[PDB]
Protein backbone atom coordinates (compact mmCIF):
# COMPACT_ATOMS: atom_id res chain seq x y z
CA UNK A 1 0.00 0.00 0.00
CA UNK A 2 3.00 2.31 -0.23
CA UNK A 3 2.27 3.23 -3.92
CA UNK A 4 -0.42 5.50 -4.15
CA UNK A 5 -2.55 6.91 -7.05
CA UNK A 6 -4.81 10.33 -7.05
CA UNK A 7 -8.86 9.15 -7.44
CA UNK A 8 -9.63 13.33 -6.90
CA UNK A 9 -8.76 15.87 -9.41
CA UNK A 10 -10.07 19.57 -9.02
CA UNK A 11 -8.80 20.13 -12.55
CA UNK A 12 -7.78 17.90 -15.06
CA UNK A 13 -3.96 18.58 -15.70
CA UNK A 14 -2.20 20.09 -18.69
CA UNK A 15 0.11 18.39 -20.89
CA UNK A 16 3.09 17.08 -18.96
CA UNK A 17 1.59 18.92 -15.83
CA UNK A 18 2.30 17.73 -12.39
CA UNK A 19 0.13 18.01 -8.70
CA UNK A 20 1.65 17.38 -5.67
CA UNK A 21 -1.18 19.05 -3.55
CA UNK A 22 -2.89 16.62 -0.78
CA UNK A 23 -6.02 18.58 0.42
CA UNK A 24 -9.56 16.78 1.35
CA UNK A 25 -11.71 17.57 -1.51
CA UNK A 26 -13.93 20.50 -0.93
CA UNK A 27 -16.84 19.80 -3.09
CA UNK A 28 -19.12 20.11 -0.08
CA UNK A 29 -20.26 23.64 -0.19
CA UNK A 30 -19.56 23.78 3.47
CA UNK A 31 -15.80 23.85 3.57
CA UNK A 32 -13.84 20.05 4.15
CA UNK A 33 -11.53 21.90 6.51
CA UNK A 34 -9.25 18.31 7.92
CA UNK A 35 -12.67 16.68 7.08
CA UNK A 36 -13.23 13.73 5.17
CA UNK A 37 -17.30 13.05 4.55
CA UNK A 38 -19.39 13.88 1.90
CA UNK A 39 -17.93 15.18 -1.08
CA UNK A 40 -15.14 15.38 1.30
CA UNK A 41 -12.01 13.06 0.13
CA UNK A 42 -8.22 13.48 0.20
CA UNK A 43 -6.89 12.75 -3.28
CA UNK A 44 -4.44 10.44 -2.61
CA UNK A 45 -5.43 6.58 -3.08
CA UNK A 46 -3.48 3.86 -2.37
CA UNK A 47 -2.52 1.70 -5.37
CA UNK A 48 -2.38 -1.33 -2.71
CA UNK A 49 -0.42 -3.77 -4.91
CA UNK A 50 -1.75 -7.37 -3.98
CA UNK B 1 -27.85 -11.10 4.77
CA UNK B 2 -29.30 -15.23 4.62
CA UNK B 3 -32.14 -13.81 3.19
CA UNK B 4 -31.12 -10.69 1.23
CA UNK B 5 -33.81 -8.97 -1.16
CA UNK B 6 -33.33 -7.54 -4.50
CA UNK B 7 -34.92 -5.28 -6.12
CA UNK B 8 -34.46 -3.30 -9.99
CA UNK B 9 -33.81 0.35 -10.64
CA UNK B 10 -35.26 1.87 -14.20
CA UNK B 11 -36.30 5.34 -15.39
CA UNK B 12 -35.13 6.81 -12.74
CA UNK B 13 -33.51 10.11 -11.84
CA UNK B 14 -31.08 9.54 -8.88
CA UNK B 15 -29.62 12.61 -6.40
CA UNK B 16 -28.11 11.29 -4.00
CA UNK B 17 -27.60 14.46 -1.97
CA UNK B 18 -30.63 12.82 -0.18
CA UNK B 19 -28.13 10.19 1.28
CA UNK B 20 -26.19 12.76 2.04
CA UNK B 21 -28.67 14.21 4.10
CA UNK B 22 -28.74 11.48 6.50
CA UNK B 23 -26.00 11.94 9.42
CA UNK B 24 -25.99 7.76 9.90
CA UNK B 25 -24.88 7.45 6.52
CA UNK B 26 -20.98 6.90 6.82
CA UNK B 27 -20.56 4.58 4.07
CA UNK B 28 -19.98 6.12 0.86
CA UNK B 29 -17.38 4.20 -0.91
CA UNK B 30 -18.00 2.86 -4.02
CA UNK B 31 -15.80 0.20 -5.51
CA UNK B 32 -17.02 0.72 -8.82
CA UNK B 33 -16.35 4.84 -9.88
CA UNK B 34 -15.53 7.36 -8.51
CA UNK B 35 -18.62 9.53 -6.49
CA UNK B 36 -17.84 12.46 -7.99
CA UNK B 37 -18.54 10.81 -11.44
CA UNK B 38 -21.62 8.98 -10.48
CA UNK B 39 -22.80 11.85 -10.62
CA UNK B 40 -22.55 12.95 -13.81
CA UNK B 41 -22.50 9.25 -14.93
CA UNK B 42 -25.42 7.11 -16.36
CA UNK B 43 -26.71 3.30 -15.97
CA UNK B 44 -29.26 1.00 -17.36
CA UNK B 45 -30.99 -1.97 -15.31
CA UNK B 46 -29.43 -0.61 -12.29
CA UNK B 47 -29.76 -3.46 -10.09
CA UNK B 48 -29.58 -2.89 -5.72
CA UNK B 49 -29.97 -5.48 -2.73
CA UNK B 50 -30.51 -4.53 0.74
C1 LIG C 1 -31.93 16.62 4.83
O1 LIG C 1 -31.51 15.85 5.99
C2 LIG C 1 -32.38 15.95 7.13
C3 LIG C 1 -31.75 15.12 8.23
O2 LIG C 1 -32.21 13.78 8.19
C4 LIG C 1 -33.78 15.47 6.76
O3 LIG C 1 -34.64 15.64 7.88
C5 LIG C 1 -34.30 16.27 5.57
O4 LIG C 1 -35.58 15.76 5.17
C6 LIG C 1 -33.33 16.17 4.40
N1 LIG C 1 -33.81 16.95 3.26
C7 LIG C 1 -34.00 18.28 3.28
C8 LIG C 1 -34.50 18.88 2.00
O5 LIG C 1 -33.78 18.96 4.27
C1 LIG D 1 -36.90 9.92 4.86
O1 LIG D 1 -38.08 10.71 4.67
C2 LIG D 1 -37.89 12.12 4.89
C3 LIG D 1 -39.27 12.73 4.97
O2 LIG D 1 -39.67 12.94 6.32
C4 LIG D 1 -37.05 12.70 3.76
O3 LIG D 1 -36.25 13.76 4.27
C5 LIG D 1 -36.15 11.62 3.15
O4 LIG D 1 -36.85 10.94 2.12
C6 LIG D 1 -35.69 10.62 4.21
N1 LIG D 1 -34.87 11.28 5.22
C7 LIG D 1 -33.54 11.29 5.20
C8 LIG D 1 -32.88 10.56 4.06
O5 LIG D 1 -32.89 11.87 6.06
Amino acid sequence: YNYLYRLFRKSNLKPFERDISTEIYQAGNKPCNGVAGFNCYFPLRSYSFR
Amino acid sequence: VYAWNRKRISNCVADYSVLYNLAPFFTFKCYGVSPTKLNDLCFTNVYADS
